[PDB]
């Protein structure tokens, strides 16, 4: 869904890439829809139970995994990521998996729609959304 | 920063006067903590979706008195409720009782305990609802 | 030496001289000792009601201000 | 825009930045000056916003015609005064011909008595009692 | 050996006593700052060319009240605003406001809250501006 060559215009770059591999005997284009390749990612995404944040835009996507994530979390994005990315590549869709603390430890905040978190007994903390 | 999808209050070991200030945007009015209340603690996940009943049984669980007299909400613990008696010379308490029906101080969980034709009546609740019966009782009877 | 010192209720007259204590009392704050202040309230606590009070800890010293006869030992 | 960049403000340095926006002088207490504050605030609706910072926070105000009084919640005051010669719907609209009336705090007591009750800031009730012992002695 | 040919007053941390006094000359009148007012500090490059609304922006700006009473410019801080309630006698409001506007002393930022023909009235403002309407008014009764 991204380019309009013709069939002329493919079997050109079928003979112009098979003089670049001189071990092949001919290259085969197949062609796959680009809604499954970022569909299996968030199919997969949310059988392993990650908390994630996608942000469609055109001629690519991008997945930002936030937050303080555990031990094994880190270990089944890994073990997701780079069985994904041999299967189809880091030309569309892509991860940004950054890990940050937890402020609301010990504190006693209200969530919701006009959010705070109380830091002490005498401090308001009123972040922006 | 803060993921929680729904709506709620999370207190760990809030201090009672952190508490109510939180509820006080559900109810609509400032709350005003007394200063012995204000030593036990509370911890938990909690929702205010009609604060008026969950004062209630909050005020019973936890142990506690409150008032509202239109204008702010007092609360107070239970060791803290005072006692009172006293004599109209030429006011019923019938007619007393229709100026705090009329006026909107009137309190059906704490009423006056008295005789309906009479001068004296008995007073219990709340340190700020009891200065106040008593102190317009003793302003009328100088006013007829 | 304000001529407004006189009020018409018993407790906003009591707050006044709070306020007016209130310089001296900040001053017994800065210079005095952090524990050792919060010794006496927990000391004097099981004295007042008994044992079944709990311990104040540190986490008080944002809002609340102790009574200026439990400072003045300590400091 | 505009707006404000709190960093661990006192609730003074705070109330007189959006005092441009208000366009009056905003006199906090300094019971009410210990808690602190921090945020990104947006001012393009002042009037509503400490509205619901009152609330939130639990403070009490009041706007006279010439300044905004900010106490807080612990010192609000409350007193039972009579009239022995002067009607509180006179009083009343003594109080809507002058400009002191505030909703929020309004007075209870019987439409046609010389009993009521009031309740509020210290600088309301403090001005209500003696407005109303000053319209005693002249009658 | 004097910077750029413009016109203004450059502050390296001032402390609002000896700022104001750089702008006595264009407001052609002496400025009395209070002591509790004194200790906040300013810093900038500031260009006067008319100072009354420069005093009344900087006066929101930093929390600040001011008084012009015709010959010497009052600053004090908002914490000093004091207030009274005084009963007329023998003398109204607009009968007193007719003083104040033929002396030259009414001051439309703090006026006179009260009933228009009455005897009590809401003063509000700076101390050297209510020690003078409650002396005034309180001397004006003894006259007649």
């Amino acid at each position: 869904q991204r380019n309009t060559m013709s069939k002329k215009e493919l079997e050109v770059l079928s003979q112009k890439l098979r003089a670049l591999m001189p071990y092949a005997d001919s290259v085969n284009i197949t062609l796959m829809d680009d809604v499954t390749a970022a569909g299996q990612a968030e199919a997969g995404l949310k059988q392993q139970a990650l908390p994630y944040s996608r942000r469609n835009h055109k001629g690519g996507v991008t997945f930002v995994i936030q937050g303080a994530l555990d031990d094994v979390e880190i270990l089944r994005a890994r073990q997701f990521v780079d069985s994904y990315y041999r299967t189809w590549g880091g030309r569309y869709v892509q991860f940004a998996i950054e890990l940050k603390d937890d402020w609301l430890k010990g504190r006693s905040f209200q969530y919701g729609a006009e959010g705070y978190i109380k830091m002490s007994p005498g401090h308001w903390y009123f972040p922006s959304p | 920063k803060i993921p929680v999808t729904g709506s709620g209050f999370v207190a760990k070991d809030d201090s009672l006067r952190t508490f109510f200030d939180a509820m006080a945007l559900q109810l609509k009015e400032p709350v005003i903590v007394s200063k012995m209340a204000a030593r036990k603690k509370i911890t938990g996940n909690f929702e205010f979706h009609d604060p008026n009943a969950l004062l209630e049984k909050l005020s019973l669980q936890l142990g506690l008195i409150w008032y509202f007299d239109g204008q702010a909400i007092y609360i107070y613990d239970a060791s803290e409720m005072r006692n009172a008696v006293v004599s109209l010379r030429n006011v019923s308490l019938n007619e007393f009782n229709n100026f705090l029906k009329r006026s909107g101080l009137y309190n059906k969980n704490y009423p006056l305990r008295g005789d309906n034709r009479k001068g004296t009546f008995y007073v219990s609740g709340p340190p700020v609802y009891v200065d106040m019966v008593v102190n317009a009782a003793t302003m009328m009877d100088k006013q007829n | 030496e304000d001529e407004d010192v006189t009020f018409n209720d018993i407790s906003s007259l009591s707050k006044h001289v709070d306020e007016g204590l209130d310089g001296y009392r900040d001053y017994l704050i800065k210079y005095s000792d952090r524990e050792l202040v919060q010794f006496f309230e927990n000391a004097q606590l099981k004295r007042q009601y008994g044992e079944e009070t709990e311990t104040v800890k540190r986490d008080k010293d944002e809002i609340e201000k102790p009574s200026i006869f439990a400072l003045l030992p300590a400091y």
